[PDB]
RNA sequence: CAUAGCGACGUCGCUUUUUGAUCCUUCGAUGUCGGCUCUUCCUAUCAUUGUGAAGCAGAAUUCACCAAGCGUUGGAUUGUU
RNA sequence: CAUGGUAAUCCUGCUCAGUACGAGAGGAACCGCAGGUUCAGACAUUUGGUGUAUGUGCUUGGCUGAGGAGCCAAUGGGGCGA
RNA sequence: AACUGCGAAUGGCUCAUUAAAUCAGUUAUGGUUCCUUUGGUCGCUCGCCACUUGGAUAACUGUGGUAAUUCUAGA
RNA sequence: CGAUCGCACGCCCCCCGUGGCGGCGACGACCCAUUCGAACGUCUGCCCUAUCAACUUUCGAUGGUAGUCGCCGUGCCUACCAUGGUGACCACGGGUGACGGGGAAUCAGGGUUCGAUUCCGGAGAGGGAGCCUGAGAAACGGCUACCACAUCCAAGGAAGGCAGCA
RNA sequence: CGUCGCUACUACCGAUUGGAUGGUUUAGUGAGGCCCUCGGAUCGGCCCCGCCGGGGUGCCCUGGCGGAGCGCUG
């Protein structure tokens, strides 16, 4: 029930089982039995050993579109403010278009009179 | 990295040259492109001056020119046949600046019936009637027929190119440098070069 | 085990301290950017789906996408991956980061709530803070107010009123571009 | 300050792990050194138990008593003891 | 149970304690605790060794027409092994 | 403040290495590249946005982790 | 084969009345030329040493042919061939208390020594090696690794380069 | 003038398969970078289409939830 260990093979090493190998370069390893340690000390890659966990995972043995937008208020323009300013579609936008056009029209005529 | 220096070589007299500096960048090298045959895969590398070199990793289509009739068409590379540099490049199917390669001959044949109005690459005919018939007859007027029949006199193809058209394949030599331009242009063999290379290919096998 | 819950549709992220292994075991052996229903950590969180967006370690090392491990490894981080901004152009540095699968040894777990459930979380799902400042491109405001064609675009700008003590009142409007 | 510890000149003993002296047994043969291994025995006790004495302050050391239960090692050189 | 045999031994560290004692330098002990040496009697959970289960892979030469399956080389060699 | 561009390949220090190597003079690149400056070239191509298109990210607001750094993450 | 940024502002109005025209720049560019260069080249020139006389060539040494690679010319590298290339006119090897030159000292003339040193060229950033960006770096007051020193640490990490001025 | 005897200093030979520090290398191991062949943790687009919607008139101009087409793709 101690802190568990996993081996060369990746198997759980229950307490009181196997051996622990510490190399001179500061690395520690633990093995479940002498087969795992004889594979490790032979410098065999456990990915090419059929019964090891790494081989099982590397060969995968055993085992949509989303887009959402939301509306938020802006400092200076609340939700009601923006939703009102985006809902002049029954011809009111064309009213603003024409009224700006005519205002710019007297501006244009005043410029045309004071230019020539 | 890979150095293209000249100070790591021995002197002419055989003496050992001591370097007076470490490896500079402008004398660098890069691993060989080793162009293969397959679907197009071209890599862009940055070179000195910020310019662009195109590495051809795999190529399959190449603009080859007939030359004798001045017909240049973009055809498909089939496979490498002979390579004067290394014998091992024909095994690995590598496109280099001088290896001669078999290509598909359909554009040249198409141009030949479209311009010369004589069958080519066929055995006995009557096999592709809806197109070969209309391009063979054409029901043309006196002037166009006067053009075609005076172009008939020089409608002579060397027996080797006739045989290769019957085989449907042309063996042609690359002229560009894939891995420097990223394309595999070249020209079609004919003349003394053609039988020279054919004798070489016959010598290497059978 | 700190929890940085953050629900983007309203903002108002808050830090949460929970200390029970049973309640937060539902997160273990899950990659980041994986959406897990956070109903385990109390009744108030029922009906909620949360997304793991990353976190930090005991030593403060952040978590990076794609590492696929539980532990700390060193990566030669170039420009624009994560967890690294170059002091000068083209600079790459070897930095230590945390793998994407989450385990016990984390300090804070940054989280994103994907979908809303049945009731409101006090201080999280209420008091909607607004995004500060609106769009600056012409088409980016035309879309936002459904403008068709050059309809009074000057007067659909998001004018920003500001008020301080010594400030004589004044509204702020941005230089629209394009 | 003879006798804590030593003891000159003399003198009385014990032991047979030294070397002798002798020639009683063995010359119709008792296999002759050392080492290895293994058991047991003696105490004239090196260490350990309990003690007495000191020129025994502590520490260490020394003399003596009951005492042989247990222990008394690993190596270089040498056939060696 | 008559009788015969018999077996445990020794050391270190901590605390006592920089204490008693001693001018100082130096420097114990009793109880207690933790472990060891030598010896003895066992035992195989684990670690190691063996390994002809001639158990299972690999492999040399050869033999069965080949594949498959095998076998011989006085235990063919070798890995792992109940 | 930050994004973007540019600069940081200059200057300064030292003389360990280096004996046809560095270097000096001469000659060539018709065997190469070249930021910037300056001068040419920029309707030479027939082929439901052009009255100007899309997306993200800074700076910024907020929540933090680490003991620490010119470290950074989530929103 | 420009979806760029400022400055003064003007002209046409028939078609009309909202469009169409325009001046000074700034940024930008594929390419060409120029400038700044840079790199490899050509010829000629260097101290001491034979108690250094024969070197080079399997692992390129000299050359040819075809390629690879490099910004390009080339054994720069590969493949296939030939057997070459340099030496008493000092090759090759070793030493240098050698960075090279312009120059300094001494001064009949000829020379002999000294040039780390402010100008030109080269190299290096503790030793090596390897790279990203960029036109230009094998850059180090840029990065990666190792080696040697060495900083902090809560021991999990993190951070180094004064042969720049002091 | 030389041997011998004494005292100094200087080198030399010398068993010790002597010792130390530099430099160049064979061989083995070999970090890291670069290139290629793979790899795909994630991030977007199309096919969305369970639908309310629809206008030139069950035939969508599409203004949102939403399944996911369980594919095409970058
Ligand atoms: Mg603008
Ligand atoms: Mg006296
Ligand atoms: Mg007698
Ligand atoms: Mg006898
Ligand atoms: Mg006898
Ligand atoms: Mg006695
Ligand atoms: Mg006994
Ligand atoms: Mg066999
Ligand atoms: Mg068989
Ligand atoms: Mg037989
Ligand atoms: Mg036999
Ligand atoms: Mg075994
Ligand atoms: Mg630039
Ligand atoms: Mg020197
Ligand atoms: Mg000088
Ligand atoms: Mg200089
Ligand atoms: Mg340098
Ligand atoms: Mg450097």
């Amino acid at each position: 029930m101690k802190v568990e260990l996993c081996s060369f093979s990746g198997y759980k090493i229950y307490p009181g089982h196997g051996r622990r190998y510490a190399r001179t370069d500061g690395k520690v390893f633990q093995f479940l039995n002498a087969k795992c340690e004889s594979a490790f000390l032979s410098k065999r890659n456990p990915r090419q050993i059929n019964w090891t966990v790494l081989y099982r995972r590397k060969h995968k043995k055993g085992q949509t579109r989303r887009a959402v937008k939301f509306q938020r208020a802006i400092t200076g323009a609340s939700l009601a403010d923006i939703m009102a300013k985006r809902n002049q579609k029954p011809e009111v936008r064309k009213a603003q278009r024409e009224q700006a056009i005519r205002a710019a029209k007297e501006a244009k005529k005043a410029k045309q009179a004071s230019k020539k | 990295g890979i150095s293209r220096d000249n100070w790591h070589k021995r002197r002419k007299t055989g003496g050992k040259r001591k370097p007076y500096h470490k490896k500079r960048k402008y004398e660098l090298g890069r691993p060989a492109a080793n162009t293969k045959i397959g679907p197009r895969r071209i890599h862009t590398v940055r070179v000195r001056g910020g310019n662009k070199k195109y590495r051809a990793l795999r190529l399959d289509v190449g603009n080859f020119s007939w030359g004798s009739e001045c017909c240049t068409r973009k055809t498909r590379i089939i496979d490498v046949v002979y390579n004067a540099s290394n014998n091992e490049l024909v095994r690995t199917k590598t496109l280099v600046k001088n290896c001669i390669v078999l290509i598909d001959s359909t554009p040249y044949r198409q141009w030949y019936e479209s311009h010369y109005a004589l069958p080519l690459g066929r055995k006995k005919g009557a096999k592709l009637t809806p197109e070969e018939e209309e391009i063979l007859n054409k029901k043309r007027s006196k002037k166009i027929q006067k053009k075609y029949d005076e172009r008939k006199k020089n409608a002579k193809i060397s027996s080797l190119l006739e045989e290769q058209f019957q085989q449907g394949k042309l063996l042609a030599c690359i002229a560009s440098r894939p891995g420097q331009c990223g394309r595999a242009d070249g020209y079609v063999l004919e003349g003394k070069e053609l039988e020279f290379y054919l004798r070489k290919i016959k010598a290497r096998k059978g | 085990m700190k929890l940085n819950i953050s629900f983007p549709a309203t903002g108002c992220q808050k830090l949460i301290e929970v200390d029970d292994e049973r309640k937060l075991r539902t997160f273990y052996e899950k990659r980041m950017a994986t959406e897990v229903a956070a109903d385990a950590l109390g009744e108030e969180w029922k009906g909620y789906v949360v997304r793991i967006s990353g976190g930090n370690d005991k030593q403060g090392f952040p978590m990076k996408q794609g590492v696929l491990t539980h532990g700390r490894v060193r990566l030669l981080l170039s420009k624009g991956h994560s967890c690294y901004r170059p002091r000068r152009t083209g600079e790459r540095k070897r930095k230590s980061v945390r793998g994407c699968i989450v385990d016990a040894n984390l300090s804070v777990l940054n989280l994103v709530i994907v979908k809303k459930g049945e009731k409101d979380i006090p201080g999280l799902t209420d008091t909607t803070v607004p995004r500060r400042l609106g769009p600056k491109r012409a088409s980016r405001i035309r879309k936002l107010f459904n403008l068709s064609k050059e309809d009074d675009v000057r007067q659909y700008v998001v004018r920003k009123p500001l008020n301080k003590e010594g400030k004589k009142p004044r509204t702020k409007a941005p230089k629209i571009q394009r």
